[PDB]
């Protein structure tokens, strides 16, 4: 998903970062989450 | 002067109901209307011979909504003849029945006018409708007219009565 | 915007509309599927360094006026229903008579 998320596009389910204005979008944190959404989806999730 | 015009002849279980509601004339100005029916009693059959035209009264409707325009509109008999939102109407209509049994229509025909009110209380000229049928339990127009409320109605009666003028000296 | 039984039946019809304008809803699996992300081992550790806001929602921030965009588009929608299943009425009324 890293090299699939359009540019200046917030994808519909991110991460957000405090900064000093507050929680906003963050682009790798975001992606770091969908990736192990793309891992959970081929793949799945593991809980033992 | 005088002009009678035949309205009704039905078939009921008592007979003809000879309908005349010939009117009368003071040089053309209509002045009365004089309506007599007339009743050959005993059972009559013939229903090709059978009519009823009546003539409508200025039948308000009930309503309050923008769906109005689309139940006005959802009636293929009426046609649009007025560029004024809908909400409520006020026909004048007049029908005619045939009859071909007891209580079938063996036809109806409504052409009636459309009412309803106009910019500053400065009401003018308006238009009318159209219907046909055949084989029919009622009339469309008539029924509509009266189910959404009734004519325009100066006669609300009063709620207990007294006498007036009762007694031997009457 | 979760779509499930219960008590959120009555809001579900506006959900197509807000989809349309690049905003998405989510059914209840979507969105345990979504929470589910959460526990992945790097969220996971992660969440062991900083406190993790995920913005799940679907993009219902972006909507001006979330409350009278989803009233108006719930108003349209009964209007529109109302109306059709009043003409239909009329109509049996009339076949009837």
């Amino acid at each position: 998903v890293s090299s699939t998320i359009p540019s200046q596009t917030i994808p519909f389910l991110h991460i957000q970062k405090k900064t000093k204005d507050g929680w906003e979008y963050n682009k790798k944190l975001s992606s770091l989450y969908l990736d192990g959404l793309e891992s959970a989806a081929i793949n799945g999730l593991t809980f033992k | 002067s005088t002009k009678a015009e035949i309205k009704a002849v039905l078939n009921q279980p008592s007979g003809k109901l000879v309908e005349v509601v010939g009117t009368i004339y003071r040089e053309g100005k209509p002045v009365m209307e004089v309506t007599s029916q007339f009743l050959y009693r005993g059972e009559y059959n013939d229903y090709c011979n059978t009519f009823q035209k009546v003539t409508e009264t200025p039948v308000q409707v009930a309503f309050k909504s923008a769906k109005d325009l689309a139940v006005l509109r959802s009636k293929e008999w009426f046609h649009l003849e007025k560029d004024v939102q809908f909400d409520v109407l006020t026909f004048r209509c007049e029908s005619t029945y045939k009859f071909k049994s007891a209580n079938v229509y063996s036809s109806i025909k409504t052409t009636g006018q459309v009412l309803l009110e106009l910019p500053t209380k400065e009401v003018i000229q308006v238009g009318s409708v159209d219907y046909e049928a055949g084989t029919s339990y009622g009339n469309p127009v008539t029924d509509y007219l009266s189910r959404n409320g009734k004519t325009i109605e100066e006669s609300v009666i009063f709620e207990n009565a007294i006498p007036l003028s009762s007694g031997e000296e009457l | 915007w979760t779509r499930g039984t219960g008590l959120m039946s009555a809001n579900n019809i506006i959900a197509e509309g807000i989809e349309k304008l690049g905003v998405r809803t989510f059914s209840q699996k979507e969105m345990a599927f979504n929470i589910l992300g959460l526990l992945t081992p790097e969220i996971v550790q992660l969440c062991q360094e900083e406190p993790v806001m995920a913005d799940l929602n679907g993009g219902l921030q972006f909507i001006d006026n979330l409350k009278d965009f989803t009233s108006k588009l719930r108003t349209d929608l009964l209007e529109t229903a109302d109306i059709r299943r009043a003409v239909s009425i009329e109509s049996a009324i009339e076949q009837k008579v």
